[PDB]
């Protein structure tokens, strides 16, 4: 669990103003307060840390969504140019031997 | 042609401080006042020091010699006293120096209270009429106070310029059109030039101006006459390396000069000719602009020997010199020619239809980016 | 991240 | 096509030429006119990389030995701020010059015979013209800094408890965000304590430097001791009375130049 | 919307500051408010920016598994047309070449 | 947010 810089920052603030209070009465000022700071303070962080993974599992996931749609379009019209040559294809050699056929025939 | 016509130094006063401000006495067109930095050398000197110097004489010693514990750094004459030289610090004071008095220390001077100025004063002008007259001064934090010429002790209106959602603006340079006394524009340190009124129901700030993304460093209303109408346009100078040209009734910059490679410090208008302004930069090139001969390449440009930064530029009011203040403290001054300087019967002509043809390629840029 | 407070807490005792 | 041959015999210089360039663009996604203008473009492409290289040397030297620090500090500008101002204006330019290729080679001038070499360094130019890190390392050492502004508002021989380098932190404040960096809102509201109080402590610090001037002036004549003492416990006075005052006080307002008109008569 | 869990560690923190201003002055937490309500507000708009990409997410990744299976099927179909293009080829160009030596014949 | 703590403070100042 890395800490980023922006909660250092603000640990270091709050740090700051518990060394005054700590300074400006007495020591029983912090001895609750502390422990009820510490876990929101752990909390900011995994929740930062948790929100950098779902960026990039979304970056990466978005980007495979694009390859996605464009590799199936390729594909289909690639199908679909097998499926016209068969056509013509067939219908003319289909004539051609059919027009052979006829020649043997007679 | 460019040529230098004279040299202005001091070794006990001007050397290692940077010029601030320039002026020349309407009274007086032979002389000009000085502003200088503090000396960082020798703290025992005084911070601030203004000298005033001379075209007529041949002598090299500065006719007279004000100084200040703090560092002033705008100068100016007073436009209807010939006696008084008006200066603005550091600390915000607006000090007064007189030379019929034989004292260099200032004889009068603001308050430091919260009704004057605490920030640092960049601009300081006196506007109005011969029976009429204040002294205006904007510092950086916005705040404006008017002040009499006879009694500096209280400011005698005051409000702070302010805009989104009452932000304080930082007003950074000052300008006034001519004829006019109630209006006048301002650069900003935020990058923004504002319109502001002095007192009216919406005495303030007024409008926006935006295009530049530097601190804005100098800006110059128009200032010939003839016989078709200019005053409504100003040019500003900028950190961008740009100087722009802008009009009040345009909320866009009509044309901006990208000849630079540096930062561009100041620019003011030819008291004369009406199509002709100079800038100076940051490696010692001052330039001269002519708008009815090109609007891409400088008429004439020359470098000062050494290449310091050029802080300041100032024409005369003849016209026919021209200024500039070096960033070691040397005034360099250069004479123009007769065949830039003069403007001929046609030149407000020829600049009434380039204006235009300005606008209208600036117009086909815009649609052009557009699409 | 504890570590840092608690520090704080025993410099006198 | 051969009205826009005579662009040598219009155009004298390489700025109007760039500038007719940019204004008829559009017609070059013609592959005829795009193969028309050939001998042009190398020379425009040998000036952009000049200006390119000059603008790399002025990135040669740095900020501290630079005039423009120098000329930013008397323009009242700190010297973090003007090192993001200078190193933005810098990016500005290389963008404008990045714009001028891509208007002089048309579209696609990044896969370019001369455009990749130009885009390659651009890209390696911009990824050392950024300004995160001192900005960074700035926000750290004003957090670490503590510029404090809280506390009674004398400190003892007479002061005033106000250092006036916070204004710096002030102007610091007001210019980073400008330029679109995201400061920590306690340093803001720290800049903003800076501000209120900065002209009343100005005022108390003069009204203060003032006193001991003339009680200085009081000890060395003592002669006029009996005349000047009526209004010597008068400010004697108004000091006791602010010295219950804190920096938090709203009482402090109308107290500074209750101070300060009291010191000027006495001056007087 | 306030989370729970947000919620909760703020009332700890308000029977922890009602403490501490009951127990010595009012000058405790006068420093302490901006800084505790920005941390605060900070856990509760990261949390409220998780959920808005939690739903996102699931969604993206609902038709990717979708688009993934039918162009899976796609694929196929492909292979499986350009498989009988080249069988129908072959057995047609065989026949028709038997039927020309039997021309020739 | 804001209006939590600050009744915390007025509430009795």
């Amino acid at each position: 669990s890395v800490m980023s810089e922006r909660v250092s920052g603000l640990a270091g603030s709050i740090y700051r103003e518990f060394e005054r209070l700590i300074h400006c009465y007495d020591e029983e000022v912090v001895k609750e307060l502390m422990p009820l700071v510490v876990n929101v303070l752990e909390n900011l962080d995994s929740v930062l840390s948790e929100n950098q993974e779902h960026e990039v599992e979304l970056e990466l996931l978005r980007e495979d969504n694009e390859q996605l749609l464009t590799q199936y379009e390729r594909e289909k019209a690639l199908r679909r140019q097998a499926e016209e040559k068969f056509i013509e294809f067939e219908d003319a050699l289909e004539q051609e031997k059919k027009e052979l056929q006829i020649q043997v025939e007679h | 042609k460019l040529s230098l016509n004279r040299q202005f130094f001091d070794e006990r006063w001007s050397k290692h401080r940077v010029v601030s401000c320039l002026d020349w006495s309407s009274q007086y067109p032979e002389l000009l006042v000085a502003s200088y930095n503090n000396n960082e050398d020798a703290p025992h000197e005084p911070d601030g020091v203004a000298l005033v110097w001379n075209m007529k004489y041949k002598k090299t010693t500065p006719e007279y010699v004000f100084h200040c514990q703090s560092a002033v750094m705008s100068a100016t004459f007073a436009k209807f006293h010939p006696n008084l030289v008006v200066g603005g610090t550091y600390s915000g004071q607006i000090v007064l120096w007189d030379n019929r008095s034989n004292k260099r220390t200032p004889v009068q001077r603001t308050p430091l209270s919260a009704a004057a100025h605490t920030h640092p004063v960049y601009c300081v002008n006196v506007v109005g009429t011969q029976n009429a007259h204040n002294l205006i001064s904007i510092s950086t934090d916005g705040k404006i106070c008017s002040w009499s010429l006879d009694m500096l002790s209280h400011p005698q209106d005051s409000m702070e310029l302010v805009h989104k959602q009452s932000k304080a603006v930082a007003v950074t340079s000052m300008s006034f059109p001519v004829g006019d006394v109630n209006n006048f524009v301002v650069g900003s340190e935020e990058g923004s030039v504002y319109t502001a009124c002095r007192h009216g129901s919406k005495a303030g700030i007024s409008e926006m101006f935006e295009g530049h993304q530097g601190p804005i460093t100098g800006i110059h209303c128009h200032a010939a006459v003839g016989a078709v109408d200019f005053s409504h346009l100003f040019v500003t100078s900028s950190f961008d390396w740009t100087v722009k040209l802008w009009s009040t009734k345009n909320n866009k910059p009509l044309y901006s000069f990208e000849d630079n490679a540096g930062y561009v410090y100041d620019v003011m208008w030819s008291p004369t000719h009406p199509a002709l302004f100079a800038c100076v930069d940051g490696m010692g090139r001052l330039d001269l602009w002519n708008l009815n001969n090109d609007t891409e390449v400088p008429t004439a440009s020359i470098s000062v020997e050494g290449n310091p930064a050029l802080n300041r530029v100032r024409w005369t009011h003849s016209g026919r010199e021209i200024a500039v203040g070096d960033s070691e403290g040397q005034i360099v001054i250069y004479d123009v020619g007769e065949q830039i300087a003069v403007p001929r019967n046609d030149e407000w002509a020829r600049f009434g239809r380039t204006l235009a043809e300005i606008n209208a390629n600036r117009a086909d840029a815009e649609e052009e980016a557009a699409t | 991240l504890a570590s840092f407070f608690n520090s704080l807490l025993s410099k006198k005792t | 096509t051969a009205r826009l041959r005579d662009q040598l015999g219009t155009a004298k210089n390489a700025n109007e030429m760039f500038r007719i360039f940019s204004r008829f663009n559009a017609l070059f996604v013609r592959p005829h006119i795009r193969g028309a203008i050939r001998e042009y473009q190398t020379q425009l492409i040998q000036r952009v990389k000049d200006d390119i290289e000059s603008l790399h040397d002025k990135f040669k030297v740095q900020y501290p030995q630079s005039q423009a620090c120098k000329m930013s500090h008397v323009r009242d500008l700190p010297p973090v701020s003007g090192s993001i101002i200078w190193a933005k204006q810098i990016d500005r330019q290389l963008t404008a010059y990045m714009k001028r290729v891509e208007d002089v080679l048309g579209k696609g001038w990044e896969n370019h015979v001369e455009g990749q070499k130009l885009k390659q360094d651009g890209d390696s130019f911009r990824m050392k013209l950024n300004t995160q890190e001192i900005f960074d390392d700035w926000a750290r050492k004003v957090q670490q800094r503590n510029l404090g502004v809280s506390g009674r508002i004398f400190t003892i021989k007479l002061k005033v408890n106000f250092l006036p380098e916070i204004i710096t932190l002030s102007k610091e404040v007001r210019n980073l965000k400008w330029l679109g960096f995201r400061v920590p809102l306690a340093i803001v509201n720290k800049a903003h304590q800076a501000n209120q109080l900065y002209p009343f402590a100005i005022s108390l610090i003069e009204s203060v430097r003032t006193y001991e001037r003339t009680c200085e002036k009081v000890e060395e004549r003592n002669t006029i001791s009996l005349l000047v003492a009526g209004l010597k416990k008068e400010v004697q006075a108004l000091i006791a009375e602010g010295i219950a005052l804190v920096w938090e006080s709203y009482k402090l307002d109308p107290y500074v130049q209750r101070l300060a008109e009291t010191v000027f008569n006495f001056q007087e």
